């Protein structure tokens, strides 16, 4: 039904484009679905049984703003808008996790229910083949060396889980790559309460066997035998109470496929022995033949690009192992977050996710405690056993553990001290508690050191800045040390912007007002006493004649500017009680001597008022503020919905929206007088202010329309959407979001209402992830354009190539794989998205593919009477 | 094979020789192995600032 | 097609460290042969030859992964 058109003839096509047309045409004919939309997103989105529960909406959304560098860095500086959304729906857009995989990967393993889950993620296909690795090749689109490393799943690789007097695990043959799950049945018959006996697969007819006394017994060795005949364990020496002992031991079919009894014979030096036994039976079973964990590892591992082995790590380092839920997906979004915004290992984003430094060494990997602590081996490895109470305090020695731990984090002994404190402010003793847990801590403290550019000394002054000062990460959780790392993510990214150190920073958030009598100050108090000698309380307004002399005592401020520095001085109170001008005044023309450090303590009181009234200057100067942003900030906070009964806070977060305030009055420019007025009343509108800040008039009004229609953690009011900061500020979010995505803010609330987990659990139909790609591809360039298209017909080939094998595919045409649709359909899919084509192209490679198929006898029955034809 | 020494032989004792192995040179890593496995010195000239 | 899929070829790393008079272990009239054979490359070679010329062609390459720009 192909028309011989001109266009079909001379348009340039990408290719697969037309092999998905046609897979789309063959799936959307089953099932009868009314269109290529509800095949791609109610069909492809939540079929868990193939390849992928491909979402495409998820995919097209997704790459879009991954085309858009900042990686959703854009919407984290923007509160306003990130706070809209739940940190799961920006995590999952980094980690490449679809609704519907998530909502797979959340799920969790009940033993009981593993034929049902199975049946829910998996087509009627016996677990007898999928379980191999030539089926696991195909269903999963994996190589075998990747096959290969999905061993172990169980809770451990290790120490493995026991219960309801059983365990359950795989064993894979060295040989054949055959895999069997096993259970080892262990039922007591005698003394269980004596000691214990643990046996665990290690191979086919290889076993680990553990052992634990809970009575001692002076043996003179130990003896545990099969059946009470054969040896399998032997012991020299009395072992111990609570503490485990194993060997690796053989046990063939004649050992372990009957019910068969490991007795544990405590032999004394005397003739005499103790004795504990229990019941084993090992054997295969079908019933088991299910590791679920196994299908949620592979995806999850494919989703986020991340090796098995690391993954394990990830997500056994966190919680209960052998399984996967939503508490390590938590861990490994947060991990990705991490790895993706810094250069760091994914072991290190490991750790900043509040998780221990591993002394667990695995697959030719040493561990991350000796990578970290005994790559320095100073004549002998540092344990982390609690015993080894090296004192890690400035001015004090210890052994050369005290120089591993000094080198593992690579700071001076009064830094490693202040970091010592960092992790526990209350650890003021000359002593490491020598765990994982505070190491872990030292080294998050190091790590935030140095992926921020910050000093360990910086690390207490930021902390005081940010207004986390005295944080113990020995007790923080890891939903604080998340947050107290992204307010640092704004925090010292913003001195990484504004140029400013930790320490300025500090003193520009610093309210201790130092107090003293000195000349640097004094003469700062005589300068404004002489200048107010011929003045008085009661004569002149002391706010008034007192900022000029302020503004040209102190650091060459205008009057206005003074003005507002003696009210924030007031409101701040930089005293010990609180502390004005007029008290400043009434305290120089009483008990006060021009010259004279003292009199009454009120002359320290006066001297703090002057540093106080520098230190707004100095800010004023470091954040670019104007004198009529100025005026408003301090004197009239009320319409930036801030301190409002008071100037605002020395807090670095009220300092950082000070300056980005000062830059919107910077951008006002010459306007900027009239919308500050208009700000401080209620005279601002749409146009007005996009006219000022050189915005467009609509863009700036769709702004406010989602600013105030949306609800916020800046609550916004649409009396006042225009003339108060928080709602400014607001706007201009949805206003920089809009125009870094070119898509007008009804366009940006549309990647807002998505989640994952939602907090009030409305998860997205697929028409809100439909609405947001399409608002979203068409703010790209063709530049960008084409990438995304080419991307999404990749994946898209790959998604219904895998659906159309298993569902539509009849079982006439024996195709297996996507090779063999292509000789099949005639067509490829693997051919990347680069190819260009026409639609009579394609129709002449499908027929000449046809046919040399037919003559070369690879078709087995083409007709005779045909292929003699002269043609 | 990275390194310099007097020579062993027996009028060779006064000649400092110098040696470098071509596994650390690293030359075919310079093109991408599909332009051709077979990689020959065809000609070698010596500079001596 | 007519090669299939490439065999799973695992590599052993079990080595009993014999002695050489205990490893004179012969043929006359945990492993029955004390070495183990190799890979056998050039057959392995059969799929990585095809491999790289159908990549090429999915890419758009020529027979040396040049690109290339037919009509």
């Amino acid at each position: 039904s192909m028309a011989l058109s001109q266009q079909n003839m001379d348009i340039e096509l990408s290719t697969l484009s037309l092999s998905n047309e046609l897979l789309l045409e063959s799936i959307k004919t089953e099932s009868k679905l009314e269109n290529y939309t509800k095949v791609m997103e109610m069909l492809s989105t939540f079929r868990p049984s193939g390849a992928t529960p491909y979402h495409d909406a998820y995919e097209n959304v997704r790459e879009v703003i991954q085309l858009q560098d900042p990686g959703l860095e854009q919407l984290n500086a923007s509160p306003a808008i990130a706070g809209l959304m739940h940190q799961a729906s920006l995590l999952g857009i980094n980690a490449s996790i679809s609704p519907e995989l998530f909502n797979i990967l959340t799920e969790e393993i009940t033993e009981g229910n593993a034929e049902e889950l199975y049946k829910k993620n998996f087509g009627n296909i016996e677990p007898a083949s999928l379980a191999m690795p030539e089926y696991l090749k195909r269903y999963y689109n994996l190589s075998d060396e990747e096959l290969s490393q999905f061993i172990g799943k169980a809770s451990n690789f290790g120490q493995q889980e026991y219960s309801n007097n059983q365990l359950i695990t795989p064993v894979v043959n060295s040989s054949d790559g055959t895999v069997k799950v096993y259970r080892i049945t262990r039922e007591y018959t005698t003394n269980a309460y004596q000691m214990d006996v643990e046996l665990f697969p290690f191979g086919g007819e290889n076993y680990r066997l553990d052992y634990k006394f809970k009575n001692f017994y002076n043996a003179s060795y130990l003896s545990i035998k099969l059946n009470d005949k054969r040896e399998l364990v032997r012991t020299e020496g009395a072992p111990q109470v609570n503490i485990e002992y194993s060997a690796n031991i053989t046990l063939n079919t004649a050992d372990i496929s009957q019910p068969f009894e490991i007795g544990l014979t405590r032999v004394l030096p005397s003739g005499s022995w103790a004795y504990a036994a229990a019941k084993f039976t090992v054997e295969e079973y079908n019933q088991y033949s299910f590791l679920l964990k196994l299908n949620k590892a592979i995806r999850l591992s494919r989703a986020t690009e991340l090796s098995p082995t690391i993954l394990e790590g990830i997500v056994r380092s966190v919680n209960l192992q052998l399984d996967i839920n939503t508490d390590v997906l938590g861990k490994v979004f947060l991990t990705k977050y991490y790895m993706q915004r810094y250069a760091i290992h994914a072991e290190t984003a490991l750790i900043l996710c509040n998780a221990p430094i591993s002394q667990r060494s695995y697959d030719n990997q040493p561990s991350q405690f000796d990578r970290l602590f005994n790559t320095p081996l100073l004549n002998g490895q540092y344990f982390s056993t609690g015993d080894e109470e090296i004192d890690l305090n400035s001015g004090s020695t210890g052994d050369w553990r005290k120089t591993i731990l000094k080198r593992a984090f690579n700071i001076d002994d009064v830094s490693l001290f202040r970091l010592l404190k960092i992790t526990d402010h209350d650890n003021k003793d000359g002593k490491i508690k020598n765990n994982l847990k505070n190491l872990s801590n030292l080294y998050i403290g190091k790590l935030l050191a140095d992926i921020h550019q910050l000093t360990i000394d910086e690390l207490d002054l930021l902390l005081i800045a940010v207004g986390e000062g005295k944080t113990n990460l020995s007790a923080i959780s890891d939903k604080q040390l998340a947050t107290l790392i992204r307010k640092l993510n704004t925090i010292t990214s913003w001195l990484h912007t504004q140029k400013w150190s930790v320490f300025q920073l500090f003193i520009m958030t610093s309210t201790s007002y130092n107090k003293t009598l000195t000349p640097e100050i004094k003469n700062l108090l005589d300068t404004v006493y002489h200048g107010l000698q011929g003045f008085d309380k009661d004569k002149a307004d002391l706010l008034h004649v007192m900022a000029p002399y302020i503004a040209a005592t102190l650091q060459l401020s205008s009057e206005n500017v003074a003005h507002s520095v003696l009210l924030w001085a007031d409101k701040l109170q930089p005293g010990d009680g609180a502390m004005t001008a007029e008290k400043f005044w009434d305290w120089l023309n009483t008990k006060y001597t021009p010259g004279s450090s003292e009199a009454v303590e009120t002359q320290e009181h006066i001297v703090q008022y002057c540093q106080a009234l520098a230190q707004l200057e100095m800010v004023y100067h470091s954040t670019g503020i104007n004198e009529n942003a100025f005026r408003l900030f301090v004197t009239k906070p009320e319409m930036f919905g801030a301190a409002t009964g008071a100037a605002p806070a020395h807090d670095a977060l009220s300092l950082i929206m000070l300056t980005r305030f000062a830059d919107w009055v910077n951008a006002l420019g010459e306007k900027a007088s009239s919308v500050l007025a208009a700000f401080e009343a209620n005279s601002l509108t749409a146009e007005q202010l996009a006219d000022a800040m050189n915005l467009d008039a609509n863009l700036l009004l769709q702004a406010s329309i989602q600013a105030q229609n949306h609800q916020h953690l800046p609550p916004v009011t649409p009396e006042n959407a225009f003339s108060c900061w928080t709602s400014i500020n607001t706007i201009l979010q949805w206003v920089n979001v809009a125009q870094q995505l070119n898509v007008a803010p009804q366009g940006v609330s549309a990647l807002v209402g998505l989640d994952y987990i939602e907090s009030m659990k409305e998860t997205p139909t697929y028409a809100q992830w439909e609405n947001a790609a399409g608002v979203l591809t068409a703010g790209l360039n063709s530049q960008q354009a084409n990438t995304l298209h080419a991307f999404l017909d990749e994946s898209r080939s790959a998604a219904l190539s895998t659906y159309y094998i298993r569902q539509v595919a009849k079982a006439a045409a024996a195709i297996k794989s996507r090779d063999d649709l292509y000789q099949y359909l005639l067509i490829d899919n693997q051919v990347s998205a680069a190819i260009k084509t026409t639609r009579i192209a394609e129709a002449i490679a499908s027929i000449q593919l046809y046919v040399n198929r037919a003559l070369e006898n690879v078709e087995e029955n083409a007709n005779s009477g045909v292929i003699s034809r002269q043609f | 094979n990275n390194n310099l020494a007097f020579g062993a032989g027996t009028d060779t004792k006064t000649s400092l020789q110098a040696s470098v192995s071509f596994a650390d040179l690293k030359i075919r890593e310079d093109y991408p192995a599909s332009l051709g496995k077979i990689r020959r010195i065809k000609q070698i000239s010596v500079t001596l600032p | 097609h007519l090669l299939g899929d490439k065999p799973y070829l695992p590599l052993s790393t079990t080595w009993s460290d014999p002695r050489l008079d205990r490893a004179a272990d012969i043929t006359t009239q945990t492993l029955t042969d004390l070495f183990l054979p190799q890979i056998n490359e050039v057959m392995m070679n059969y799929w990585q030859t095809l491999a790289q010329r159908v990549y090429n062609l999915r890419h758009n390459l020529s027979i040396d992964g040049q690109p290339l720009y037919l009509p």
